[PDB]
RNA sequence: UAAUAGCUUCUUAGGAGAAUGACGUAGCAUGCUACGC
RNA sequence: GCGUAGCAUGCUACGUCAUUCUCCUAAGAAGCUA
């Protein structure tokens, strides 16, 4: 507003409107100088009026280009993140067993169901009661998914060590089941 | 995207979209760049253009933005206002950006074609985050340029050792050896993709290639070569870490009996392993490749990175280590796509290893204890900067020589890029001198040894050693041909052979020539290894026979002679076309 | 950000700008404290400085809220109105907020610079708030302190183990010893970066400092080190919790047949069991120190956290646990960096053992069944209120005297602080009197003590051992070297050096002096352990080599003489400077 | 760790519209007065 | 009677400001339901 020369336009006419109404002019100069006043004044709050619009068309602009730079460093990271995310899922792969069992499939696809079935290394065991872990894989070596598993760790529902001499009949009650064993395959 | 303005380091989030590498550009320094050089074109967030459903205004100094959009004079609103107004344009972080007075190079360094020799010598002398920028811009040139050439394909299947060459018309062609590779394309109905890369090289006569192969996957015709105009990533390291020294050396652990060899250089060991970065300057066969050995003898537990710009020096390097070091703790690094007859001797690409040689193209990001640099004169500010981004270590030492050849350099064609201005690390070795140096020849015989110390040298070297009288220089006129892109001197070796039947000796000999066309054109008719002057400058050999074909300013270059008759060790046939280059240098007559 | 005002514990909002520990303080306290002392600054949500567009005014009584926000006397929006005006300070809860007549202490205590004496003596006589508050800002201006330490720098390095110094000229420089450390600045043009933690100490000939890195980088001339900051955190607890009389033990529980050893402290003992802290004050070697393992062997299920303000004291106890309590059930809690070479014979840094054992700076979170606190005059109210807020207990226990070396008190330098100023608990002990009082030596032989129940306790203690003749007081001028500005007495040394080749049976001896500097050169030209009389205190050896190094207030101090002497088991040699200080003992002829 | 969808309350900001009032400028209509024909 | 000038009254258009209301969107807090 007071950078553009309307406000000086203003400042130049009530100056003279003053200096005039001080040195007692006439009514028609008195006029004349009130219209022009008026008129400047109107050309002034007019570009205002453009000066307002202005500044707030540049701060929503810059808003958003704030928010759009923002939303466009936030998807790299993302997208840096799935990347890591697929690739360490990759480097995970048990690639000899996998690649066995898709070399056998006639199309090269297989069910999704049997990845871990037939290729996965390690199994856990989640086992609510102690008739369940008696069942399912008693001593330190069991059968499960036509393969041979063989105890690794034995962890209960608070995730502490539990040796395979504790989980009896008798000591079933002070043990926080489920308990969660790991076995790996051999 | 946000990033750092390159000549002031301010937040910004503009950039100069008509360069070639677009740089990040803050306010004031962008307002500087647009306004003085021919860039008119700024990418924001968002692309500064005419968003009208029909205009296309690509300048910034004529857009206006209103609502939320940028038009032009023809098509904005009864709001105002300009985007590049006040000193600024109007991007991220207004009051942020401090303005710099160092665009009156920033606009020589973005608008330049490096044509002229003076685009090199202010694009190295500039500061480090321009250093960078200069760098990355002449090699995004140079792989442009690599984009309008004289692509071809094979003629018909010819050999299984050689194909053909069937080029288009009107196109140059390129040089052909291991450092030019070639792509083939399969666009045959159906479908454009890539089966293998071959490398190719001139034939024996009329047109044919005798090749080197990536993929064993035979084409047809259906496929055409193109000359891989690759991409050219972003570099962010500095050229050079900054030098800070240390008391005592730290990392590095010395030996227990490293050898009575090499025992003269364990104060230069010990300063190699003082500094952050170290710089020995060898003149032509002074021990450089044996001083590579010999510091990893004498810090024996430190994992060590040896790196080169091309597989000539690192091969020879890894040679010299097969011969001296331990072998089983050594792990040569190659490229996957295979483009050079690669080296396979070691326990190969192994990146978890002790010793691991590799090529600076091929460094994976990893860490080391102390990296050596070799042949730096080869090496562009890229390869430098590579080289810091890739790998950190405790101690870097560049070993190479300035005197001899530079890069390629293949945009320069006027004027003369004298040797201070070949990187940052010869220009440090220019200005101060290399901390290291060592002047006694162990190849060359006597009067060469003398009058290359005398010829550029200040007067520095000496042979251990006696002149081995097997050394010569003729004045042969060796009538010119040259149909075709270089030089040749086949009657030259007409007369070489009309020698060459009293003087036994050098019948395994490697033939050199300062042009390619002859070094093709000799291998052909007398199988003689070949190696050229390029490929030189980090092996020794006894037995090399050297030519010249023409009389210019390319042969009187002495930094290619130096480090053309350095290379032999007890004898080569040389010819001399200038009465300059017979008179330089003692040498019978014949 | 709302708090508690620091002498009535009213909401506020207000803080004191100008002090040091910026404190809450309510309306009527703030306004109190502001119109009366100089300081003239006041932080609320927002600091109270004028908004104008360029204004610095921060005087409260200047300022006006205006409009929205804090305007001085000529910026002020035209509707008023006066901030410090109604006998009150606008802040928030104003109408709230119940003075005190406290702001006369606290005026004092924010005020005073900690040189005089009276200070401390106001700054441990006061309410419980402000006996947090006081120790809080006297470590924060012991901390500003070592910001006026001269900036250092290096001169050059003939020697790389023994940096060469050069101080800044015109600033105080700071005492050369293991306790202070630095870190530099390279400000050349390029890189005004640290670039490590050093530390120094001084060497016998010439200039030279024999220096010590965390890292191994030299430096280049413009290289040089300041002296860091120790931010000081904020303390809520108090400095003793309020005690309350049990009828009977509880939370604790006796032991059958205790021992032979400890039992005649049982009634001691079920004293402990009966209050909620207990203070044991006793003479130096009477058993206070194993009354606290007696305690332990008498509460065997009790966890015990052992803790005091000095690393040689409680590595004293640490020993003498192991000589006495199952060494399996023990730890040993030492900081990350270390500086000290702490005790490794325990499971060291193991927080939830039974018994464990640590200095108070690095007392981890933690409860307990009963803690002692050991050699209570080493600590200030500080140690005081963070072991009593870190440490959770049911049962306090405050073992030491008075009478011993006090904390060392760097910015007092005016007159002398009395025993019952050194802390609340020496308070306690001289005011009313100790909970539990053993006066009878069972360490030191009937000679020594015959002495210092002269020079400090008033013919007090009898004792048990026999005077074995091995009690010598020399005559020796000692002439003075005020080398590392603690004063090196190298003809004393002489003496010592001259007469340990002639006592067989002293080869072993302590070397015991006020002088850091002295006490550290020793180890060099006679080779006995070493140990300055600061953190001798706590720990008995078989036999004291004691050198008074010059005649000053610091070495003829008479508690630190008896707390050097009393050191002793079976004899101790001195060589004194005073003519009084060797006339009020009374040893052997020489 | 925290789903899909609907409805409702409250608060803040922006735009557009409406209504009323106030000022200023321009255009048009009327009454009175001064000068010239 | 006409032209120029001045004052007063009225209507329309435009610009600015104050108040009230409606709506359209955005953001946030919360509640209930399936
Ligand atoms: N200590 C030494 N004594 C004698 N000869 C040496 C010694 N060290 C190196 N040499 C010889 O110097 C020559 C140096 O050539 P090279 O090993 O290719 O390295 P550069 O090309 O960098 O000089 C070698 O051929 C080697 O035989
Ligand atoms: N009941 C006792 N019987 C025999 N000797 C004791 C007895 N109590 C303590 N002592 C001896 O007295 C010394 C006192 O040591 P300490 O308690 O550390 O003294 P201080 O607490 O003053 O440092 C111990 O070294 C110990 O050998
Ligand atoms: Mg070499
Ligand atoms: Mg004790
Ligand atoms: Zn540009
Ligand atoms: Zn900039
Ligand atoms: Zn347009
Ligand atoms: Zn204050
Ligand atoms: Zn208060
Ligand atoms: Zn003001």
């Amino acid at each position: 507003f007071s950078s553009l020369p309307s406000y000086a336009a203003f400042a130049t006419a009530q100056e003279a409107y003053e200096q005039a109404v001080a040195n007692g002019d006439s009514e028609v100069v008195l006029k004349k100088l009130k219209k022009s006043l008026n008129v400047a004044k109107s050309e002034f709050d007019r570009d205002a009026a453009m000066q307002r619009k202005l500044e707030k068309m540049a701060d929503q602009a810059m808003t958003q280009m704030y928010k759009q730079a923002r939303s466009e460093d936030k998807r790299a990271k993302v997208t840096s993140a799935m990347q890591t995310m697929l690739f360490t899922m990759l480097r995970k792969l048990d690639n000899d067993a996998l690649n066995n069992i898709i070399n056998n499939a006639r199309d090269g696809c297989v069910p999704l169901n049997i990845i871990p079935l037939t290729t996965a290394a390690k199994l856990m065991v989640v086992i609510p009661d102690y008739n369940t872990y008696k069942n399912t894989c008693d001593g330190t070596t069991f059968t499960y998914a036509s393969a041979l598993w063989e105890i690794q760790q034995v962890v209960d529902a608070d995730s502490k060590i539990v040796q395979l001499s504790e989980i009896s009949m008798d000591n079933s009650p002070n043990l926080a089941w489920p308990l969660i064993v790991t076995a790996l395959r051999a | 995207a946000v990033g750092a303005c390159v000549l002031c380091n301010s937040q910004t989030s503009l950039r100069c979209g008509a360069c070639i590498r677009r740089p990040f550009l803050c306010c004031k320094c962008c307002y500087d760049h647009v306004i003085s050089t021919s860039h008119k074109l700024v990418l924001s967030v968002n692309p500064y253009v005419c968003n009208a459903p029909g205009c296309d205004v690509t300048d910034v100094t004529q857009l206006y933005l209103g609502g939320m959009s940028y038009y032009c004079k023809s098509h904005k609103p009864p709001i105002s206002f300009p985007l590049c107004a006040n000193g600024q344009v109007f991007g991220l972080y207004k009051n942020t950006c401090v303005g710099s007075d160092n665009v009156t190079d920033f606009n020589a360094i973005a608008t330049c074609d490096w044509t002229n020799a003076g685009d090199y010598i202010l694009a190295n002398t500039c500061t480090e985050r321009l250093k960078l920028f200069a760098a990355e811009t002449l090699k995004a040139t140079e792989e442009t340029f690599k984009l309008s050439y004289g692509i071809a394909t094979v003629r018909e299947v010819l050999s299984d050792r050689e194909l053909h060459l069937s080029w288009e018309v009107g196109k140059p062609r390129p040089p052909l050896n291991r450092n030019y590779v070639f792509t083939g394309y399969r666009v045959t109905k159906n479908s454009k993709v890539q089966i293998g890369e071959y490398t190719f090289e001139k034939g024996d006569y009329g047109d044919a290639v005798v090749y080197r192969g990536t993929t064993t996957y035979k084409l047809n015709v259906g496929d055409y070569f193109v000359l891989t105009s690759h991409t050219v990533m972003p570099l962010s390291a500095p050229t050079l870490v900054p030098q800070e020294h240390y008391v005592r050396i730290t990392g590095l652990y010395p030996t227990l009996n490293i050898s009575d060899e090499f025992s003269s250089n364990v104060a230069n060991y010990q300063k190699v392993g003082m500094q952050k970065y170290s710089t020995l300057q060898g003149p032509p066969g002074t021990g450089k490749s044996h001083f590579a050995i010999g510091l990893a003898l004498y810090y024996p537990s430190a994992r060590i990175v040896y790196t080169a710009c091309s597989h000539a020096a690192v091969d020879a390097l890894c040679e010299k280590a097969l011969k001296y070091l331990p072998i089983d703790k050594c792990s040569r690094i190659i490229p996957a796509r295979a483009r050079v007859e690669c080296f396979d001797k070691f326990k190969v690409n192994s990146t978890l290893e002790q010793y691991v040689f590799c090529t600076v193209n091929a460094l994976p990001e990893t860490t080391a204890d102390i990296v050596v640099f070799d042949e730096i004169s080869m090496a562009t500010n890229y390869d430098l900067s590579v080289v810091n981004a890739r790998l950190r270590a405790k101690h870097y030492v560049y070993i190479g020589d300035p005197a001899q050849l530079p890069a390629p350099r293949t945009l320069l064609t006027k004027g003369t890029l004298e040797p201070e201005y070949f990187n940052s690390v010869c220009r440090l070795m220019k200005t101060i001198g290399p901390d290291m140096f060592l002047g006694t020849c162990r190849r060359c015989p006597a009067e060469i040894v003398d009058t290359v110390s005398a010829l550029v040298y200040d007067n520095k070297l000496k042979a251990h050693k006696d002149k081995s009288a097997q050394c010569f220089k003729m004045f042969y006129k060796g009538v010119i041909t040259h149909d075709v892109s270089s030089a040749i001197n086949r009657p030259q070796i007409g007369v070489v052979r009309e020698f060459l039947t009293r003087n036994p000796a050098w019948r395994k000999a490697v033939f050199i020539s300062p042009y390619n066309s002859q070094n093709a054109v000799a291998s052909k008719i007398l199988g003689l290894p070949t190696q050229t002057v390029d490929s030189s400058q980090g092996s020794e050999y006894d037995y090399v026979i050297f030519t010249q074909t023409t009389e210019t300013a390319h042969s009187c270059n002495v930094n290619r002679f130096n480090v053309a008759i350095t290379r032999a060790k007890v004898g080569i046939l040389c010819i001399m076309s200038d009465r300059d280059l017979y008179d330089k240098l003692q040498f019978t007559s014949l």
